[PDB]
């Protein structure tokens, strides 16, 4: 089983499972095992980490598929990283 | 292009709304304008007359995020085996991060004031184009003919 | 049942999925193969309390409702270094800045 670290700008170490982490385009562009986002902190690395595996979780399934929570702390600065990352 | 066809051949279906928002129906009549049927509240089902070879589509009632029907975009009733209705099985699809941020971001900034958050001039177009059945229409008209 | 986790030690948070019926002890020889230390070298925690190897998740209190893809459950991790193992730390992650006033 392959993991990937993404860590965070305030240094906070993020591994999650490689197949997860290629659900963003740009990680994905850049593996195919260690990434530094200079400008995404922790609190918006760990959603969007949270976002791969509900992605991975809820893509072709048929099970009621629920919200995926965003607080509107959060909201502005976790745009700004899905629309880098491209998931 | 996109509309009902005229068949007059009745058919029972069941709206069922399996995900968390108010729900729209809508309709394309037969001219391919799109009609809005009563809402649905979240996790209510709703036996509904409609006909073969009409065309239905289901938005959030609200904001008209795009919902799924049956794992696709477009739900066409169809003919009826021994009194069966035709479920229409209502779903939030898996949004994109960047769809689901623009979606909370609208809930929470007046219109107006878009223009007035700390973010790239790209975001901006993005948070601006609302989600709308008329230019989903054109994207599904567009996607059929290529 | 599938549960989602996370596993949380100072400044690294492991991001897994395990089954209901799957033990704490299953859960360290992920740990292990992440972080290179062996289970008999691990503490895996549930707020403040020690979970026992045999326990399964759901025993622990990681269920469907609790461990979701999308708000995953914090299992909480602690090293032994040289003769103790050291206390329980998870950093906590950065403050979100507040609200716009656009935003409010
Ligand atoms: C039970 N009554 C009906 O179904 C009735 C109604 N059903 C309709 O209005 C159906 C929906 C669509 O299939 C067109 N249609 C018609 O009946 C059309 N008639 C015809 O095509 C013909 F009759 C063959 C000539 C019409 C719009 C032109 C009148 C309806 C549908 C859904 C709801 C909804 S949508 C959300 N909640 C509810 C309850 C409510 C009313």
């Amino acid at each position: 089983m392959m993991y990937v670290k993404l860590i965070s700008s305030d240094g906070h170490e993020f591994i999650v499972k490689r197949e997860h982490a290629l659900t963003s385009g740009t990680i994905k562009a850049m593996l195919s095992n260690e990434v530094n986002f200079r400008e995404i902190p922790s609190h918006v690395l760990s959603k969007v980490c949270m976002y791969f595996t509900y992605k991975v979780r809820y893509t072709n399934s048929s099970t009621e598929i629920p919200e995926f929570p965003i607080a509107p702390e959060i909201a502005l600065e976790l745009l700004m990283a899905a629309n880098f990352l491209d998931c | 292009v996109l509309r009902s066809v005229n068949s007059r051949e009745p058919s029972q279906v069941i709206f069922c709304n399996r995900s968390p928002r108010v729900v729209l129906p809508v309709w394309l009549n037969f001219d391919g304008e799109p009609q809005p049927y009563p809402t649905l509240p979240p996790g209510t089902g709703r036996r509904i007359h409609s006909y073969r070879g009409h065309l239905w589509l289901f938005r959030d009632a609200g904001t008209h995020d795009g919902l799924l029907v049956n794992q696709t975009e477009l739900f066409v009733p169809s003919l009826n085996v021994d009194g069966q209705p035709i479920f229409a099985n209502i779903t939030l699809p898996v949004y994109t991060l960047k769809e689901r941020c623009l979606q909370v971001v609208r809930s929470l900034v007046k219109p107006e004031n878009y223009r007035r958050l700390d973010i790239v001039r790209s975001l901006y177009e993005d948070l601006e184009d609302h989600p709308n059945v008329q230019k989903d229409l054109e994207r599904l008209t567009q996607e059929r003919i290529a | 049942m599938d549960v989602f986790l996370m596993i949380r030690r100072h400044k690294t948070t492991i991001f897994t999925d395990a089954k209901e019926s799957s033990t704490v002890f299953e859960l360290k020889r992920i740990v292990e193969g992440i972080l290179k230390r062996p289970p008999d070298e691990q503490r895996l925690y549930k707020d403040d309390q020690l979970l026992d190897d045999g326990k399964t998740l759901g025993e622990c209190g990681f269920t469907s409702q609790t461990a979701r893809p999308q708000a995953p459950a914090t299992v909480g991790l602690a090293f032994r270094a040289d003769d103790t193992f050291e206390a329980l730390c998870i950093e906590p992650f950065s403050s979100p800045p507040e609200l716009p006033d656009v935003m409010k």
